């Protein structure tokens, strides 16, 4: 999802 | 004093951020919990005292001061549990200002993290590395090393 | 054995995973219990560690955490050089094994004082780090980094 | 339960 903790 | 920490509890996004500040350096550790309970506070203090030489903790309110679970953790880990009464009125102000700083930091990183707990650890990292000249993480290491010697 | 070097180590107990970071020059440790080792859990753990100590290099515990792009993204974020954990020094292999066996021994000594394994692990981190063998590991890490700051 | 983390 484009987050450091959720790259997806 | 090298061993003295202050607990502080602040709210964001319907959740609770529990913070321990090392008073002499301003260095902090923090975690996100769904609500402040004596069991969460006790576990947080057990974590903190295994990582730094925690001699005294000023608790953040009367419920954690009274809590027998918190007192049991402070017994286990060799911590003197004290109240957090600001006999020095400066103490109220310093904590309020740190909560406002941390919240500011958290807003600056918030979009980089899906979960609030990540944003809070990014804020701990920025807070502890910030040069004001030394950082809080440098100051805490210097203070305790001076004390060990 | 420079002040900023840490090693990750993953061990199992009670159907659960204990992730450990060791500061190689002092033996000081931080640890947490997780249900399984995933790159997201390892990445979060390293972000925690690097906000609390000046972490320059981490030798990862296996090739999946070395490969994990989430672990690489946390190491990028926190300014950490991510390295493999190959024991080019065979001593290194032995020192980890024997720390896992010591931690597990300590966990058995406290296990009955805690309902949850995560409590028992934090009590073992506390005992490990305070044990004088003479300085404790928590004393050695502070001295090492303070000397480096100066 | 007599335990440090569950005094009950
Ligand atoms: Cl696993
Ligand atoms: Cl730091
Ligand atoms: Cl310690």
């Amino acid at each position: 999802s484009l987050k450091i903790d959720n790259l997806d | 004093s090298p061993g003295i920490w202050q607990l502080d509890c602040t709210h964001l996004e319907g959740k609770v951020i529990l913070v321990a500040v090392h008073v002499a350096s301003g260095y902090i550790e923090a975690e996100v919990i769904p609500a402040e309970t004596g069991q969460e506070t006790a576990y947080f203090l057990l974590k903190l005292a295994g990582r730094w030489p925690v001699k005294t903790v000023h608790t953040d309110n009367g419920s954690n001061f009274t809590s027998t679970t918190v007192k049991a953790a402070c017994w286990w880990a060799g911590i003197k549990q004290e109240d957090g009464i600001p006999y020095n009125p400066q103490s109220q102000g310093v904590i309020e200002s740190m909560n406002k700083e941390l919240k500011k930091i958290i807003g600056q990183v918030r979009d980089q993290a899906e979960h609030l707990k990540t944003a809070v650890q990014m804020a701990v990292f920025i807070h502890n590395h910030k040069r004001k000249g030394y950082s809080a993480g440098e100051r805490i290491v210097d203070i305790i090393a001076t004390d060990i010697q």
